[PDB]
């Protein structure tokens, strides 16, 4: 019925292996690529009349 | 053309000419806004105002004197302008002023005064000069926490809660002996003010040094003054530029020759050799911009400041810019660079040699207290011609090239996009 069973885990192992690594690697770069954002500040000074 | 400089007691430093039809004589200290704090920033103009004072003032036009004072980041001065006659009478006139009335010009009713008027100065100043506020907050926020951030005219908070100690305190700090250069210019030998300063004697407060600190320190970063009310958007942008005294402080300023300034109502701007204008002159992207290679002490800035109504643009205005400095790395041609070169000398000339002593002491001043000695404009030239395409890259590639900018900028700068967007442009993509 599944044939292909040995070798569809093996890729499996491959895939899951990159694909977690891609995760939590984009997770570091996107914290970066919005560390001045969050960071941010303001201030208000209200404007006289 | 002559540079001379003697030190007996005092260090004493003066460039004759000839024809000048006047001389101007003036103590320069070193020390600026860069070495006041937080807390009693604009003490150094204030102490300008006062030396402007209408008291004292008036002492000097009786004597047929002129008064001039400049406060900067690195130094600070005190001038006083007369005929090639009166070169001893303008000596008087300083001693007296920063020995005898040292505490006379320090009154409750000429201080309070001055200090109601330096108040309606710098506010009207962040009120309304708009490009020079805008390059102050550039330097505040580019050098955050650090001497050059302070801003020269001091802040209205700092100031309105500043007394007669302060100035004491300051001026018993740094007006002194070590901290100073006597400069004279206009016509007068260096012989002739040397014998007249010699010939008074009393050193007063020798051997006194004043206080250290920290060194300076460029911070990429961005300070933005949102204001929709304003009719344009005024932004400036730099990233670390070179400190005077450094190898490439010519190559540096040749770069910004370069790109040069634009005013998009002169026909003859609109014509000069600059491949930017291309960009800008199509959708008409700005009404005015100007690139400038600042130098201090311990550090300075490389950038351009620039002047818009076409709000809804501002993202290619500053993509062209920032393409066109990209150039510098990896393609600024030979004829760039020679007509930066012929440019650069013809500025360089125009502010070296005007027909106006004032300003011949302040560049003299300025360079001798942190070198030691001026640099003639021949020799400047020289440097100046030899400078290569390979130079201006070797300096871009490590100035300029995917490197921290700083930015500021007030009006309608709604269109100014995030900062990484503008970071991104510091460099192009490639195999
Ligand atoms: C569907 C599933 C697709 C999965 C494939 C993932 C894409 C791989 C992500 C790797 C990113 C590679 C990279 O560095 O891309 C850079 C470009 C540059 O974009 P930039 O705005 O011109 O640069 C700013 C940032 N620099 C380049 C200065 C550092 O930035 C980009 O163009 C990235 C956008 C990619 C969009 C896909």
């Amino acid at each position: 019925a599944e044939p292909e069973h040995d070798e569809r885990k093996r890729l499996g192992l491959k895939t899951v292996i990159i694909l977690s690594s891609l995760y939590l690697l984009s997770i570091w770069v996107k914290k970066f690529k919005w560390a001045g954002i969050k960071t941010r500040k303001f201030v208000f000074n209200p404007p006289k009349p | 053309a002559e540079v001379t400089q003697l030190s007996n007691g005092i260090v004493v430093a003066t460039e004759h000419n000839p024809s000048a039809h006047t001389a101007s004589v003036g103590v320069v200290f070193g020390s600026g806004a860069a070495n006041e704090n937080p807390y009693n920033n604009g003490v150094s103009n204030l102490w300008k105002n006062i030396f402007l004072s209408k008291e004292n003032s008036a002492v000097a036009a009786k004597e047929g004197l002129a008064l001039s004072s400049n406060i900067s980041r690195d130094f600070q001065s005190y001038i006083v302008s007369s005929l090639p006659g009166s070169t001893d009478k303008s000596l008087d006139f300083l001693n007296q002023s920063f020995i005898q009335q040292k505490a006379n010009l320090l009154s409750s009713s000429n201080f309070e005064a001055t200090k109601k008027s330096v108040l309606k100065q710098v506010q009207d100043f962040e009120d309304n000069d708009h490009p020079n506020r805008v390059l102050e907050h550039l330097h505040s926020t580019a050098f955050q926490n650090t001497p050059l951030s302070l801003p020269t005219r001091g802040t209205l908070e700092s100031l309105e809660n500043l007394v007669v100690a302060d100035l004491e305190s300051f001026a018993n700090n740094h007006f002194l002996n070590s901290n100073a250069v006597v400069v004279g210019t206009g016509n007068i030998k260096h012989e002739d003010l040397v014998n007249s300063i010699e010939s008074k004697n009393l050193s007063l407060q020798t051997g006194t040094k004043p206080v250290l600190k920290k060194k300076a320190a460029f911070l990429g970063s961005e300070v933005r003054l949102r204001d929709d009310t304003l009719p344009k958007a005024w932004i400036s942008l730099a990233v670390e530029g070179e400190p005077v005294n450094s190898p490439n402080y010519f190559v540096a300023k040749l770069a910004a020759q370069i790109f040069g300034s634009y005013n998009a109502f002169e026909p003859a701007s609109r014509l000069q050799g600059i491949k930017l204008l291309d960009n800008i002159q199509e959708y008409q992207l700005c009404d005015n911009f100007n690139h400038f290679s600042l130098s201090y002490k311990d550090s300075g800035l490389w950038g351009f400041s620039t002047a818009t109504r076409n709000v809804t643009m501002i993202d290619d205005l500053i993509h062209f810019t920032l393409k066109q400095w990209n150039r510098l790395t990896i393609s600024v041609t030979d004829t760039e660079v020679e007509r930066a070169k012929s440019l650069l000398k013809l500025q360089l000339g125009q502010l070296y040699e005007s027909g106006n002593p004032v300003n011949d002491a302040n560049l003299l001043g300025a360079e001798v207290l942190i070198k030691g000695s001026k640099l003639s404009l021949g020799e400047a030239f020289k440097k100046i011609d030899a400078i290569t395409v390979k130079d201006v890259k070797a300096w871009a590639g490590k100035r300029l090239w995917d490197q921290d900018i700083a930015i500021a900028g007030t009006g309608q700068i709604e269109g100014l996009l995030d900062y990484m967007r503008i970071r991104s442009d510091m460099s192009m993509m490639r195999w």
